[PDB]
RNA sequence: UUCAAAGCGGAGAGGUA
């Protein structure tokens, strides 16, 4: 809050003159100097929708300068999103950053439309992605989605859809690493899979229930599929439900 | 050379 | 001294209910206390009704398929386990189903007594096709939380009545968040936003009231004695 | 930018899977959904790495229990070598080679044992979990914590025949600390001095190629180069599909099985078409390039092709020279630049039987890099030896060195031969 | 009105364009024209900033 | 600098025991500045020497005046290291012994060695000798820790380490701030500024103590007494101590409870999460004193007078002046406050102008000294000056978000969050932690010694013991450090009576709960006592901003510098980055309107204030300056 | 339903106090919610009393010294700040100290009115030599939490008063643990054990009662308003 | 009617990322 009141002074003065009719520029400057409570109320609405450019010292490629939208914080340090550190090559052990603001309409529109940090997915040297979970998020995903021979309370329980399994895990009744059967009509991709069908039981009425290592497809006589079940883990259900919910919403 | 004088560079949004 | 307001209030695809509340102004750190204490009680300590036992006629053993029905025992048992019912009595009831003909069987076909009401009147249970008869019998009980039987899976055959793992939860999901409402240069002020998802048996305002009623009586006896 | 349902990934999720998922989301849904998905994954990982309680201790640093016997065997071999040297049987340039090779092979065996021990006893070990998942660790760093530091080098390029046989868990001695400080200082000064060279190179690159801006749409040519995979003889290093993405074809390609066309003239190649070309044979594809385009003092839009940051054809008035210079110059500071071990292959017979070599292969007496004498072979011949129950079908290679001659008794896992796996003879 | 909605709208404007550097100029021209025409002392929805207003209007015209 | 190359910055085998191989700078000065080792000394020719003990028939003669030898002398001898073990300070044990012969490492039978080094720490310097469990650390992190130990700040109440190394009392006796009694007598008068000790009929000894002085880097230099009146005192006993020493020995940091685990993203990539107890308990607070100066000179127009009759100022801004124009001792001064009032005789009625000195923006504190000097009083002054006034201002600083913290083993960090004490994780007895550190930073950098230090500090706190461990401690056993730490922890568990202190399944780990929900974490974590330091890099001295200020005279570009409202430089690498984006309007606005377009600056500012559009720029002034300079050639 | 009783009580050499309470029977998971709510309210939301300002005769800043006294002003302000004191009236009170000659000034030398009382009359405050005197005035106040000095209290009425950062925390440690108290059939009942350490200003029973009364007033507005 | 009194260049040494 101590840098914004200095970098954004002319816009604050203009807003003070137009709304909350003050008088002249000298009175506005005296009001800023006196630290009136109205100053921060004006500044908060001055800075919304105004991008700002952030830069780090050895600019080695074009992703060393990027545009963000500012939020007023209390303290004397700049807060940086963890997902942009590898692009800046930043690190929180003493690094410093520089801040510039654009003034005219063309500069603002151009910073919003060409430099904003949420449209910099790929790298220009090679088309590989550049914003991926890196250090402590990959460890959490690995722990959540791994397997555990011990601590397997509630194994072998049947659930209908993924939300039921998540609700049963949230209130403690199954482990995070247990093996459970869930009902899921979709596309599956298992590791260590047996692509050849197994345990084909030709039941009555021409209904065939093929049992694989990780699926229990049940098919009608020379026809389509009737049902499918997947043997999985509650952590995997959590991971995949999170991804699907993010994509569909 | 347009940077030295202070003109619009002939690349990007200043192309035309 | 704080105020609580109901921001949004929707209704899902004919069954569920959604509610969001804002509570403010609180001290610093009281938002987490109130939110977690409400979450635990809402999710784990409210009573409800569920289907516990079911009997199906004509099971055709050595497999699990029922003649003339597209589904098998496991599918029907998972379908009937999600039925949402609401009872006005503390005593268990009994319901019957004797559909027939080439139709789609829904929750509207169950002939419960006057003391039990079905929330969703169209809940898919099965599809009877051209010459099959479906006989069912359901038992309803009272309880709390997620239950679980011991040494008994779902696709099996037990004596007469088959037991199930009931979901007595009336509340499906609860979320909470704490935001800043400082307004000035003074002591920090909290604001709590709480979202409740319900299965339709209760409105998301009776659940909050019941949780508060159960929480007040836990802390009251620790005040006037010790 | 919709309609593509995600697949249910029923597997463990390391860093490679996350990168694959991000790439798939960008390719199918756009640039504003990828940000949302990445934020959700970040929140989930931060939440569930705290509930686990991952920590680090001293007992988490597990050393295999067979280290002592391995070191004892290596030291017995070293004593045999030095006793041979003292009696004049071998020269000085052979003792050094023998003692270097022994300690170069012992370290590989110990590393194998360490890695095998981690994955069997405690597969949820904190060090193993955080190094195998791709979060921060390595294998040259896990080696020095629970294994063995190995052979180091002088302040010059020479090699000290005294190895470091302790980890950071057990603790170095006064003598090993100095030998480590040598390399520490070398790395520090290297890092200090590389930055100026990298910066000067990048500045020269930027000034040579600043005026390359895209002004034209098409020069209308028929020239280009031939793109093929980058292979080191038997092995390939870069496949053709990775080298053919975003390019524009200068001639229609054809499947080498029939007359089915896969691309016409002047067509950019996406990932699907690159995979289709790679799978169906084909070793060379002729493409356009900035090397061969005849425009007015620049490149055109068709000869350049895709812009890799957007996965689209380049726009008009784009400064490609600055981008090329920055891309070449950015990884400049990452250019951070023991003898024959498993790069050869010893052949040990796990049988006990008499020798039936006779005089079939060309056995010329030879003195190997150590002090031993063996027979050098250049004629590829299938070894014939009476191996107890049944004979031998072993195959030698050109330039091999066989130790076993006729009239010998081979035992279980006794050294039988040496085969070079697939040239500068210095002085 | 959310920032995420603005991000999605800007992405949609970038597509259907055939040139990335030609849409920024159009947005800037529209924003300047809107702010200048606002000079009438009526304050027609002065809450929104001119660039976001131009983005919203051009997205609505996209149908 | 341009002529020194790879060969001069290396380590030579002749530096052994004479120059430290660890302590150097990083960057352009790496290998060009070095530090003398612990036992080395320079003879009268100018060559560095080092001591050795003689070995006769495999017996170390530790009673025969060690000999000092230069690099060339000890090339024909077989010299053994200082970590070899003897049985009764006599015969060397073992069958093979490492030796150095002609700058090479070999091994010989112990009847053929000639000399033995004095101590195992003979090879390192004094700063590196203060790191316990050093042989379990990498060399780069050892360099970092040794360098960072010399940037710590003296705290309000210092405290000794629990896992010191044994050299602390010797590193503090050379600064000359600790007072020891030469008497062996009694103490008769104790005061905050004076101590007196009386012998056994041997007159009196009196000492005066410095109080709240100032160092070159604006840090306090206090001195405090330890003893009470009527105390029996022996010779060589500490009587008073300085601002950075506990009783006798150095004390640069504090012992705090630490746990190794990740928080909800606040530990990410070297960030530090601390508790609120470290703020209201006055841990990690320090005193900084600054000095301001004003000069009254004489001019051809006339002399300058120091007085309180300043023009264009109201009585609301002259409260704390002493009717002579100088502020009073004990006043609280905020930013933009007058300290000394001065008027200059301008030429133009009233002909005086006001340029009195005021505190710079961002400074506050108490006035503690106003010493002043003048002529006609015996004081020497620079020519043409009448009087000099010096003012000293002090303040107390607390730890806050953005400050740098460090440990002795090379682990740096920046504080990112300060949690209330009910949110921190707590122990099976209810005690909340003080600091949470990320375990991702240990295995990729190989600081294994910090875990040893934490566990031994935990045992020492539970026993009240204050252990001391010397570096390279494995010459006595196969794994000495682990065995000592395990034995100490087991003894603490048996003495205390609490079984949760130490567990045999996971030795260094105990159970920890969540302060927000009350649920325990899935697996036990490592907790201990760590000795952490606060560095001189504070965020109050690194934040700067500018809108418009002074401009350069020749080029008319903004000035540079924090102390003169300076601007940030936009180099050419940033210009390249903006060119690669396709940006044309941001670049042109940066180059002209915001730097040196002398007429477009005012137009842009007025257009922004009035709410109109910013007009087109012109030609910047530096191009015209260059054209004039080229024409002049 | 459910009873609370006290098992142990003690008193230390600093006149602190300790207490252990046993609350039972709870209902399968209600131990943790109750315990954590109590621990969070007790350690954060209680009102106490502290010394907020002090005037010493002869000094005007904190970096001074008094002749004949073994401690400087900064080392006396850090001893006065830790003086635990309990006021009955809801007003600021002023206490007076005047010592002379060779002595050790101790908290027993501070004499407040008939309302405020000292808890530990052995607190150490400075040491005196022969011929040196100490004169002090202390001001006590009510509050909660940790209050920092703001340099805006420039009122001329309070002239030459040195201000301190105030700490009002009457409870210094809380612990709790939930045990299984299964009667024997299947009922799976709980029992909570809670330990409280105070500084002597108030008994652990009074602190527990105050926390339980704050929680009820926190959860009562939600009981039927929603 | 006027503004207006606070800004200055170079050299050396050390440090942070
Ligand atoms: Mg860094
Ligand atoms: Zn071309």
């Amino acid at each position: 809050r101590e840098m914004a009141i200095e970098l954004f002074q002319p816009f604050v003065i203009h807003r003070l003159i137009k709304n909350h009719s003050i008088n002249n520029i000298k009175q506005a400057k005296k009001l800023i100097q006196k630290n009136d409570p109205l100053i921060w109320d004006v500044l908060e609405e001055v800075i919304e929708g105004h991008p700002v450019m952030l830069n780090r010292a050895p600019t080695l490629h074009r992703l060393g300068i990027q545009a963000f939208e500012p939020i007023l914080v209390e303290g004397r340090a700049i807060q940086l999103h963890p997902l942009v550190c590898p692009a800046f090559n930043a690190d929180f052990d003493g690094d410093q950053m520089a801040v510039h603001v654009p003034l005219s309409i063309e500069a603002q529109a151009e910073a919003r439309m060409l430099m904003l940090a949420s449209g910099n997915i790929l790298s220009p040297a090679t088309g590989q992605p550049i914003v991926t979970p890196s250090q402590d998020m990959v460890l959490g995903c690995y722990y959540l989605t791994a397997e555990n021979p011990g601590a397997q309370k509630g194994a072998g329980r049947y659930f209908a859809n993924l939300e039921d399994a998540i609700r049963a895990f949230e209130q403690g009744s199954v482990d995070l690493h247990a093996w459970v059967w869930v009902r899921f009509d979709g596309e599956v991709e298992s590791e260590g899979e047996s692509d050849e069908p197994e345990s084909v039981v030709a039941a009555d009425d021409g209904t065939v229930t093929k049992t694989y290592r990780f699926r229990r497809i049940r098919e009608t006589e020379d026809g389509q599929r009737l049902s499918q079940y997947v043997k999985t883990t509650p952590g995997r259900i959590l991971f995949n439900n999170t991804v699907q919910t993010a994509l569909i919403h | 050379e347009n940077v030295i004088i202070g003109r619009l560079i002939p690349a990007g949004t200043g192309f035309k | 001294t704080f105020q609580v307001e109901c921001v949004e209030s929707r209704t899902e695809a004919d069954q569920g209910q959604y509610g969001r509340f804002s509570i403010e102004p609180l001290a610093r750190g009281q938002g987490t206390t109130v939110g977690n204490a409400l979450r635990r009680v809402l999710l784990s300590n409210l009573e409800g009704t569920a289907v516990t036992a079911v009997r199906i006629g004509g099971v055709n053993h050595e497999f699990a398929t029922i003649p003339g029905v597209r589904e098998d025992v496991l599918d029907i048992l998972l379908n009937v386990r999600e039925l949402v019912v609401h009872a006005h009595s503390p005593q268990p009831q009994i319901g019957r189903l004797r559909v027939v003909g080439p139709a789609t069987v829904t929750a509207a076909d169950v002939d419960f007594g006057p003391e039990v009401e079905v929330i969703n009147p169209n809940h898919y249970i099965a599809s009877l096709s051209e010459g099959a008869t479906l006989e069912m019998e359901l038992k309803v009980e009272w309880g709390t939380g997620y239950r679980a039987i011991d040494r008994s899976h779902d696709e099996t055959t037990a004596l007469d009545f088959l037991q199930l793992d009931a979901v007595f939860m009336p509340v499906r999901r609860v979320n909470y968040s704490v935001e800043d409402a400082r307004v000035g240069e003074s002591t920090a002020i909290d604001r709590l936003v709480l979202e409740v998802w319900t299965n339709g048996s209760l409105s998301p305002q009776e659940a909050l009231s019941q949780a508060a009623s159960c929480l007040v009586a836990l802390f009251e006896p620790l005040k006037n004695v010790s | 930018e919709a309609k593509s349902a995600p697949i249910f990934r029923n597997r463990v999720i390391d860093k490679k899977q996350l990168k694959k998922l991000i790439g798939w989301t960008f390719a199918h849904y756009g640039t504003a959904k990828t940000a949302v998905v990445a934020d959700d994954l970040k929140a989930l990982g931060f939440r569930y790495a705290t509930r686990a309680g991952v920590s680090i201790s001293i007992d988490d640093l597990k050393v295999p229990g067979s280290k002592a016997e391995l070191l004892e065997s290596a030291e017995k071999r070293i004593q045999e070598t030095e006793d041979r040297y003292t009696r004049g049987e071998i020269t000085e340039v052979e003792r050094f080679q023998k003692v270097i090779d022994t300690w170069a092979n012992t370290n590989d065996e110990l590393t194998d044992r360490v890695v095998k021990n981690f994955r069997e006893s405690d597969p949820l070990n904190s060090v193993y979990m955080m190094a195998f998942s791709g979060a921060r660790g390595n294998i040259s760093q896990v080696r020095q914590l629970v294994g063995m530091r190995g052979l180091m080098a002088n302040p010059q390029g020479e090699i000290i025949d005294l190895p470091i046989k302790t980890n950071f868990r057990e603790g170095l001695t006064v003598t090993e600390y100095i030998i480590s400080s040598y390399g520490a200082r070398k790395g520090l000064v290297d890092t200090a001095l590389r930055t100026a060279d990298s910066g000067y190179l990048t500045r020269r690159l930027v000034d040579v190629s600043q005026d390359v801006i895209i002004h034209e749409v098409d020069c209308g040519t028929s020239r280009g180069l031939f793109v093929e995979a980058m292979t080191d003889g038997d092995r390939i290093l870069i496949p053709i599909s990775q080298r053919l993405l975003g390019r524009v074809t200068a001639e229609a390609v054809l499947d080498p099985s029939t007359d089915e066309v896969l691309a016409e003239a002047g067509q950019d190649i996406n990932e699907d078409l690159a995979n289709r070309i790679e799978k169906a044979g084909i070793k060379k594809v002729k493409v356009r390039s900035p090397l061969t385009c005849e425009a007015a003092r620049s490149v055109c839009q068709k000869c350049y092709g895709w812009s890799l940051a957007h996965a689209q054809m380049v726009d008009m008035g784009e400064a490609v020279g600055i981008i090329a210079a920055q891309s070449i110059g950015e990884p400049g500071t990452q250019l951070t630049m023991v003898f024959t071990g498993e790069t050869a292959r010893l052949l040990r017979a796990p049988v006990a039987g008499t020798i039936k070599l006779g005089k079939k292969a060309r056995t010329r007496p030879y003195r190997t890099r150590h002090g031993e004498e063996a027979l050098l072979a250049e004629a590829n011949f299938d070894l014939v030896l009476e191996g107890k129950g049944r004979k031998e079908t072993f195959a030698i290679l050109q330039g091999s060195t066989i130790f076993v001659q006729d009239g010998d008794k081979v035992a279980a896992e006794a050294i039988l031969a040496e085969v070079p796996v697939s040239r500068t003879v210095e002085k | 009105l959310d920032s995420q909605d603005l991000l999605f709208k800007a992405e949609s404007l970038i597509v259907n364009s055939t040139n990335r550097y030609h849409v920024t100029l159009q947005i800037a021209r529209r924003a300047k024209q809107a702010r200048y025409e606002e000079m009438e002392n009526l304050s027609e929805e002065t809450g929104i900033k001119p660039v976001l207003r131009a983005i919203l209007e051009m997205s609505d015209e996209l149908n | 600098r341009e002529r020194a190359g790879f060969a001069v910055r290396d380590i030579h085998p002749s530096h052994y025991g004479r120059i430290c191989p660890i302590e150097t700078p990083e960057g352009p000065n790496a290998g060009l500045i070095g530090s003398l080792a612990t036992h080395a000394r320079v003879n009268d020719y100018g060559f560095i020497e080092t001591p050795f003990w003689r070995v006769e028939e495999g017996r170390v003669r530790k009673d025969l005046a060690p000999v000092y030898m230069t690099a060339d002398q000890e090339d024909d001898l077989r010299v053994a290291p200082g970590d070899v073990a003897t049985d009764d300070a006599g015969y060397i044990l073992g069958t093979t012994i490492p030796v150095r012969y002609r700058q090479d490492f070999t091994t010989t039978t112990p009847e053929r060695v000639d000399y033995v080094a004095l101590s195992p720490v003979q090879i390192i310097s004094v700063a590196t000798s203060l790191i316990p469990f050093l042989e379990h650390d990498d060399a780069n992190r050892a360099l970092m820790g040794s360098n960072m130990q010399r940037q710590a700040v003296p705290l309000l109440r210092p405290e000794r380490p629990l896992v010191g190394t044994g050299l602390e009392p010797q590193a503090a006796r050379d600064s000359g701030m600790v007072i020891t009694s030469p008497v062996d007598g009694t103490i008769s008068y104790v005061d905050a500024t004076h101590i007196e000790v009386t012998a056994d009929t041997g007159e009196k000894y009196g000492y005066a103590l410095q109080k709240y002085q100032r160092s070159n880097q604006d840090t306090c230099l206090n001195q405090r007494p330890i003893v009470f009146e009527g105390d029996r005192v022996q010779r060589g006993q500490v009587i008073a101590d300085g601002s950075a020493t506990e009783k006798g020995e150095l004390a640069l940091g504090q012992n705090i409870l630490v746990a190794y685990m990740p928080w909800e993203g606040y530990n990410y990539e070297d960030a530090i999460l601390i508790s609120e107890r470290l703020v209201y308990d006055d841990v990690y607070t320090s005193i900084h004193i600054e000095k301001f100066e004003i000069e009254a000179r004489q001019t051809k127009l006339g002399p300058e007078e120091i007085t309180r009759e300043i023009p264009n100022v109201g009585e609301d801004a002259l409260r704390q002046l002493d009717e002579n124009g100088i502020i009073r001792v004990g006043a609280w001064v905020e930013s933009g406050d007058i300290l000394v009032g001065k008027v200059t005789p301008k030429g133009e009625a009233r002909d005086v102008r006001d340029n009195s000195l005021r505190v710079p923006n961002g400074e506050k504190g108490r006035v503690v000294d106003v010493r002043l000097f003048t002529r006609e009083q015996g004081d020497e002054l620079p020519p043409g000056a009448n009087m000099v006034v010096r003012v000293y201002v002090a303040q107390k600083r607390k730890i806050q978000v953005g400050d740098k913290m460090a440990g002795r083993h090379g682990n740096k960090g920046i504080i990112s969050r300060i949690l209330p004490c009910e949110d921190m994780p707590y122990l099976p007895d209810g005690t909340p932690l003080d600091i949470v550190l990320n375990p991702l930073g240990v295995p990729s950098r190989m600081n294994v010694g910090q875990v040893f230090e934490c566990m031994l500090g935990w045992a020492g706190q539970l026993l009240d013991a204050r252990f001391k461990v010397t570096p390279f401690d494995e010459m006595y056993g196969a794994e000495a450090s682990r065995l000592t730490v395990n034995a100490k922890l087991s003894e603490a568990r048996e003495q205390t009576g609490q079984p949760w202190v130490f567990s045999d399944d996971e030795p260094g780990k105990i159970q920890v709960y969540d302060g927000r929900t009350g649920e325990p974490f899935d697996r036990p974590v490592t907790v201990g006592r760590a000795y952490m330091l606060k560095l001189v890099h504070l965020v109050d001295d690194k934040i700067h901003a500018r809108s418009t200020g002074p401009y350069s005279l020749v080029t008319q570009q903004p000035l540079g510098g924090k102390a003169q409202q300076g601007g940030q430089r936009f180099g050419e690498m940033e210009v390249w980055a903006l060119e690669a984006y396709g940006a044309a309007y941001i670049l042109q606005e940066l180059l002209t309107v915001k730097s040196d377009d002398m007429q477009g600056r005012n137009e842009a500012l007025n257009a922004i204030v009035k709410g109109k559009a910013i007009p087109r720029p012109g030609t910047p002034e530096s191009f015209k300056v260059l054209m004039r300079e080229l024409q002049s050639l």
